[PDB]
């Protein structure tokens, strides 16, 4: 019975990652953005032989921003709780494919040794980690949350020059902030927060990632 | 002020009704002054004077 | 009214009153008598104010608003009314009674604290003592509020004190970190602002077009020789037509952005100058007759407003980022200024001449330039006192809740203390779920989502439990179930020789079971999933007149051959069945899975300002609907449920908002919650102060409670 | 955990600054009434009602580990007194506390140990009535209960 | 013809569905074959479930339970006379049954009480006095707080919930 | 059985040992296929009279005509009623009252006690 929900969810999380890929600018197909639930059900031809490795097949590649510098890679592990062994094979898989970034969506949680190992992967390929439940809905669509746009290091240089500030003196944002995680930004990078204002109508802020 | 018929009295002939206060070029034309005209109000005579 | 209360008491004792939604029958009764006595006070209150002569000095003090009010007239002339304490009628102090002067259990008005008299006739002895009780709650409230607010204010000032606007006009604290890029997001002073109406929020797209557009086809109503003077000569100009047509093009785009900024549809904003009063000062002095013909060229107006727009410097610079900062920061004053000084608006309504308009431009320039906040100022300290002051004003625990539900969204100072501390465990956390369109106009869809959202434990659903000794179901002591046992002969027909002879039987309440829309296979599958296959369940049909569930426990069959000594230390299964019975109840979390206690109170909102939508005519409209209001916190999961709105679902709890929606969403939610608590008195604390408060607490990602 | 899944019956007693809580039936056994039928009678001498009697039933079951007054006195002593060696002074010390400090107003001698037991039982009964809801809670301010 | 079968469990489930159809001897007065119909029902259920799972077994029993109801022998009679086709009987999706004269009412009554649980939680703040100068409605609430006061005297606060508008008496 | 029945199986929470005067506990006899009750501190044992050993909730033992003693009829503070006819004795005048308990028996319904020494009868209306 709950299996039938799953399909809505598998549709639903795939769609959120697509918007996530689209906001980062990795150019997904408009049709994949437009993909309905009925089509997705049609796409995996629902109803047969349940618990089947649809998610291993759901694993997708996404192709490049303004400058085709390889790609970003998205992986949905079948295991409810993923351990280092699945990660190691997956690492063999990312290395063979020679991909540059890997997003893993775990269904319950990751072992701390794997997170450690993920922490060790940091020099080479980057690994990003989402809890399935927080990813299951597009948080960036929510009304409380203002439009965020990441700036290039050059734009940050011009910003600090024109206001005459130090990096240290800007407002900070958590590296684990759901929105910072959403873009996947690292330390030193700046996000431009654009807000509606009761009195300004529009107000622009910046937050240095801390 | 309490006066008149909120929401529909001023729309009924503007029979000046004298209630509503109007001041023009530094002269009080009509009406009666109260706490809403003179008090700590957002639009009191006193605020405008400052 | 007293006979009417006795009448309602007579209905109540008959047992047939029919309760009100979400309430016990006493509450229905108490809510009803309270409605009658209040209506009684107000009816005679409105009678006494009518009955007053013109010469009543008492009415003369009330009307100037000097001292005192309508309620006082009510109390001195009419009837004082129901007293109360802690928001309820005078409690039963003695056994079921307020005073020994009454009968036990006497819900009448007088016997439980209604004062029939006016101060002028004097109070009767019981009323006097129930009035002396109403006298204490206020004296005590006074002594407490003075101590608490003195403390809340000192802590607040102590945080913000070192914030201040610097000479490049960015607001920064002691270690020189930036708080805001411009003070209050526009760089204006708080004492020079005024309430103003935004013309462009005018309803109907057609109506806007008519009132604002400068026609060129010229309706046969005095060929431009009406109102305007020599402008009849520039009717043949192509350039002037295209430039104004360009003006109107900006106004449709501004009207579109302004609709995004203020989705609710309020036209009241704080802005400097008050352009409309100035036009009136301008008309009045130059002696402008609005019936006489005009003497003003439209292009002079349009370009003059452009030039004035450039003069209103708020951000000095020249590079692309300074121009964007200048443009966006005084966006809202700029769209307002174009809307007031519009060519068609200027020509028809305000009739100003050329000399009067040029003077008008010069004053707005001087007033706007004067309005910009003075760097050096102490802004951080200024704000703490403007926040501190309303905590001084009113309410500690008084109940004025009119949101047709639970007392929630605690009112007043204790709620302020929670936002101020960022309590990891508020006394009364909440959460407002709005519902998807279809499921919002229909009750039955709303009932199905509501049941999915609710969290109920099997203990609530169970009418009763029993544990029986029955080795042989085929001859069970419960002869009525006997029909079911024959029904379950083929129900694993072999391990009936192996399963324990101990029986648990559960009976479920019929109304409550139906209400959750549950089916037995859901329960069986839930309990099977929780305890395991070892827990062998069977159940009857959901349509039998006595809805019952039967539970046994199966073992591991093969290995249980008394190997060592049974690694259970020989626990009797009955005793174990109680532990199963205990935990089966306390654990089973069907539909709702976590902490929303009871989870709900469904509401119809038509009163508030919700679901405000745009229509194709262009105007705003009300959209009544069902919304779900919960008393618990689980926002992360509750957002992902179907037909729940992923957009407008909100919670008053700022720690949970932080977990899910990040630091910027905290900055907003906390503002709304601080705005909302101040707004209960509705003294209107100026927004710029709260923006500054929120920015200081959210300045560094992590939440910095001012503790 | 998997003991019985029910904490809301476990009636205990604090005696005056005894370093540890004691189960009430142990106190009764320390008074000397070892027969459960007698303890039950002392709590409620109107055993026509199965529900309250069932309510106390797990605390009687919990008491079962000991059924001698001497042992129960030594038990309260260890639950009271700092660690030591001999059992017998511990029984005597426990006995004088149980005699003198336990509701002194009902008596301070040996020869009225039985009467004291009756008063403890009406007290447990007074407690059980509120937990069933048969009797409203006392008011924290009722001047009738002030001096 | 009835679809071929060989499984012993399927055969006994048909026998029980047939036996349930034998209740009250209505099958005699109508003269309809309960063994062919029970087999057609069972086939249709199996076509849905495709195995002999607990869920199939539960469905067989609930089909049995519908046949054995003492208060509604007319449901059985409707299935016996072909007013209900086996493919329909096979699915409970078409509701559950409503010819026992009271339980349907009660479920309706339950549907009333949860709908009674929707009616207004508890309306209030109606006093109904002054007219609003915005949305032109008189549905308004008033607030009475701070008695005596320090220097902001117990002024009368009036709020229009209809559009969240608040003004003062005077 | 029938819908118009009742569930008072006689919850015998009391059946003490005939010898040591302590409580009996259930225990299985697999040999005889019968529940038995035994004292733990001794060998004494006897068969049960019911298959039940424990029940919980009834939820509605509305408990309307128990505990409340007839003698409450004497209390001067309770309202005497002119409303007539005890349903037992041909005499008017009854004291009445409500709930008087925490099982907040949302029970707003009134309980009436006859006051003349001929009944002591306690009904409800
Ligand atoms: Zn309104
Ligand atoms: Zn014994
Ligand atoms: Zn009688």
């Amino acid at each position: 019975m709950d299996d039938e929900e799953e399909t809505y969810r598998l549709w639903k999380i795939r769609k959120t990652i697509m918007q996530l890929c689209h906001d980062r600018g990795y150019l997904v197909t408009q049709d994949e953005l437009d993909q309905t639930l009925e089509e997705f059900k049609a796409q995996s031809g629902d109803k047969p032989s349940e618990g089947r490795p649809r998610r291993t097949d759901l694993t997708v590649l996404v192709a490049h921003n303004d400058d085709p510098t390889d790609q970003m890679f998205v992986f949905f592990p079948e295991e409810p709780k993923v351990g280092i062994k699945t990660i190691k094979v997956y690492c063999q898989r990312m290395q063979e494919e020679n991909i540059t970034r890997a997003l893993i969506v775990v269904q319950q949680g990751m072992t701390p040794s794997a997170k450690q190992s993920l922490v060790d992967m940091a020099p080479k390929y980057i690994l990003e980690q989402f809890l399935q439940q927080e990813l299951l809905i597009n948080i960036t669509e929510h009304e409380l949350v203002p439009e965020h746009v990441v700036m290039t290091k050059e734009e940050v240089t011009e910003l600090l020059a024109r206001y005459k500030l130090r990096e240290n003196q800007l407002p900070r944002i958590q590296a684990g902030d759901p929105v910072a995680r959403y873009f996947g930004i690292k330390r030193g990078q700046v996000v431009k927060i654009i807000r509606p204002s009761e009195t300004a109508g529009r107000y622009i802020t910046y937050r240095l990632v801390q | 002020t309490h006066p008149d018929d909120e929401d529909s009295g001023p729309y009924k002939h503007i029979s000046p009704g004298d209630t509503k206060v109007v001041v023009e070029n530094g002269e009080l034309i009509m009406g009666i002054l109260c706490k809403k005209s003179l008090g700590t109000s957002a639009g009191s005579l006193v605020h405008i004077s400052y | 009214a007293k006979q009417d209360v006795i009448e309602v008491i007579e209905k109540a004792h008959n047992n047939e009153l029919e309760p009100t939604p979400g309430n016990t029958l006493r509450q229905t009764f108490e809510n009803q008598v309270n409605r009658i006595l209040n209506d009684a006070r107000d009816k005679t209150g409105s009678s006494a104010q009518k009955s007053l002569s013109e010469y009543n000095n008492f009415k003369s003090m009330v009307v100037s608003g000097a001292k005192g009010s309508k309620i006082n007239i009510s109390q001195v002339i009419a009837v004082v009314g129901q007293q109360n304490v802690e928001g309820k009628r005078i409690p039963f102090g003695f056994k079921h009674r307020t005073l020994p002067h009454f009968i036990k259990d006497d819900y009448g008005p007088e016997s439980r604290g209604f004062v029939e008299n006016s101060y002028l006739a004097g109070l009767t002895p019981t009323e006097f003592f129930f009035h002396a009780m109403g006298g204490r709650e206020g004296l005590i409230d006074t002594a407490v509020k003075t101590a608490e607010t003195g403390y809340i204010q000192r802590r607040l000032i102590k945080s913000m004190e070192s914030v201040m606007v610097k000479y490049d006009a960015t607001v920064r604290n002691s270690i020189n970190q930036v708080v805001q890029l411009r003070y209050g997001e526009d760089g204006l002073a708080g004492e020079s602002v005024e309430f103003q109406n935004l013309a462009t929020l005018k309803p109907s797209n057609k109506a806007f077009e008519k009132k604002f557009r400068f026609d060129y086809t010229n309706e046969r109503a005095l060929r431009r020789t009406l109102q305007e003077d020599l402008v009849k000569d520039v009717l043949s100009n192509a350039h002037i037509q295209n430039e104004l047509e360009r003006e109107f093009e900006r106004m449709r785009e501004d009207r579109e952005v302004l609709r995004v900024i203020f989705p609710t549809g309020d036209s009241k904003v704080v802005l400097p100058c008050n352009l409309l009063r100035m036009i009136w000062n301008a008309q009045k002095i130059f002696h402008i007759n609005p019936r006489l013909p005009s003497d003003l060229h439209p292009i002079k107006v349009v370009e003059g407003v452009k030039e004035l727009s450039k003069k209103l410097v708020i951000v000095n610079g020249d590079d692309p980022l300074s121009r964007q900062a200048q443009e966006n920061a005084t966006l809202l004053f700029n769209i307002h200024l174009r809307s007031t000084l519009c060519s068609r608006r200027m020509a028809e309504e305000f009739r100003l001449s050329g000399e009067a308009f040029d003077w008008l431009l010069g004053e707005i320039e001087s007033k706007f330039n004067q309005a910009i906040a003075h760097p050096g100022e102490m802004v951080g300290a200024l704000a703490a006192q403007s926040l501190g002051e309303p905590a001084t004003q009113m309410t500690l625990n008084t109940f004025h809740y009119a949101g047709v539900s639970a007392k929630n969204v605690t009112l007043g100072v204790p709620r302020l203390k929670e936002l101020i501390n960022i309590s990891k465990k508020p006394k009364t956390p909440s959460l407002t779920v709005f519902l998807l369109g279809q499921s919002a106009r229909d009750a039955e869809r709303a009932k199905d989502i509501l049941c999915r959202l609710e969290h109920t434990t099997l203990r609530k659903v169970t009418a009763n439990t029993a544990i029986y000794y029955d080795p042989n179901p085929q001859s069970t002591v419960v002869a009525e179930d006997q029909e079911w046992v024959n029904v379950y002969y083929e129900m694993p027909d072999f391990d009936v020789a192996r399963i324990s002879p101990w029986l648990l039987r559960v009976e479920l309440d019929r109304k409550h079971m139906t209400d959750r829309k549950l089916t037995m296979e859901q329960i069986a599958e839930k309990i099977n999933a929780g305890f395991g296959d070892d827990l062998n369940c069977i159940f009857n049909d959901d349509n039998a007149e006595k809805l019952v569930l039967r539970i046994r426990i199966m073992n591991s069959d093969e290995n249980k051959m008394q190997e060592e000594e049974e690694v259970v230390d020989k626990m009797d299964d009955d005793v174990f069945l109680r532990c199963i019975e205990s935990n089966m109840l306390t654990d089973m979390t069907l539909q709702g899975i976590e902490q929303i206690s009871k989870v709900y109170m469904h509401l119809p909102q038509t009163d508030n300002k919700k679901k405000i939508i745009i229509t194709e005519d262009g105007e705003f409209k009300a959209l009544q609907e069902w919304i779900l209001e919960t008393d618990g916190v689980s926002l992360m999961r509750v957002l992902s449920e179907k037909d729940v709105d992923p957009v407008r679902t909100t919670s008053n709890d700022i720690v949970e908002i932080f977990t899910v929606l990040g630091i910027e969403a905290v900055r907003k939610a906390l503002e709304r919650e601080l705005y909302h608590v101040i707004s209960f008195d509705g003294s209107y604390v100026n927004y710029r102060h709260l923006a500054l408060l929120c920015d200081t607490m959210t300045c560094r990602g992590h939440l910095m409670a001012i503790t | 955990g998997a003991k019985k899944s029910a904490i809301g019956q476990r009636i205990v007693a604090t005696l005056p600054y005894i370093k540890q809580e004691v189960p009430i039936i142990i106190v009764f056994r320390a008074l000397g009434f070892v027969s459960d039928r007698d303890i039950l009678e002392h709590i409620i001498y109107d055993f026509e009602d199965p529900e309250m009697m069932e309510m106390v039933k797990p605390s009687l079951d919990e008491a079962f580990v000991i059924q001698e007054q001497n042992v129960a006195l030594n038990f309260i002593g260890s639950r009271g007194a700092k660690p030591g060696v001999t059992k017998e002074k511990r029984i005597k010390y426990a006995k004088e506390v149980l005699q003198k400090e336990m509701l002194p107003h009902v008596g301070v001698s040996d020869f009225c140990e039985t009467k004291k037991a009756y008063f403890l039982g009406y007290m447990v009964h007074r407690l059980l009535l509120a937990a069933l809801g048969r009797r409203e809670l006392d008011d924290r301010d009722h001047y009738g209960n002030k001096r | 013809r009835a679809p071929s079968t060989s499984d012993s469990v399927r055969l006994k489930c048909r026998e029980m569905l047939a036996a349930a159809l034998r209740t009250g001897d209505d099958y005699i007065a109508i003269g309809a074959d309960e063994e062919e119909l029970g087999s057609q029902i069972e086939e249709a259920i199996y076509q849905e479930i495709r195995n002999t799972d607990m869920k199939y077994k539960n469905r067989v029993r609930s089909r049995i339970s519908n046949l054995k109801d003492a208060k509604n022998p007319n449901l059985r009679k409707n299935v016996l006379c072909g007013n209900i086709p086996p493919d329909l009987f096979a699915r409970m999706t078409a509701e559950e049954m409503a010819s026992d004269e009271l339980k349907e009412m009660r479920k309706n009554l339950t549907k009333e009480a949860i709908r009674e649980h929707q009616m207004a939680k508890t309306g209030g703040t109606q006093t109904d006095l002054f007219t609003c100068g915005k949305c032109k409605k008189k549905n308004c609430t008033y607030t009475q707080v701070q008695t005596r006061s320090a220097d902001e005297p117990m002024t009368t606060f009036v709020v229009c919930n209809e559009c969240g508008n608040r003004w003062k008496f005077c | 059985m029938e819908p118009d029945g009742t569930y008072e199986p006689g919850f015998v929470g009391i059946r003490f040992c005939q010898e040591c005067n302590n409580m009996l506990y259930p225990k299985e006899d697999k040999e005889n296929r019968i529940l038995l009750y035994a004292c733990r501190n001794c060998d004494y044992q006897q068969e049960a009279d019911n298959s039940c050993i424990y029940v919980n909730k009834i939820t509605h033992e509305v408990d309307e005509l128990t505990q409340i003693i007839a003698d409450v009829s004497q209390d001067p503070t309770l309202p005497r009623t002119e409303d007539h006819p005890c349903q037992k004795c041909g005499h008017k005048e009854a004291v009445f009252f409500q709930s008087h308990s925490a099982r907040a028996e949302d029970a707003m319904r009134l309980y009436y006690v006859c006051t003349a020494p001929h009944c002591g009868h306690r009904w409800t209306e």
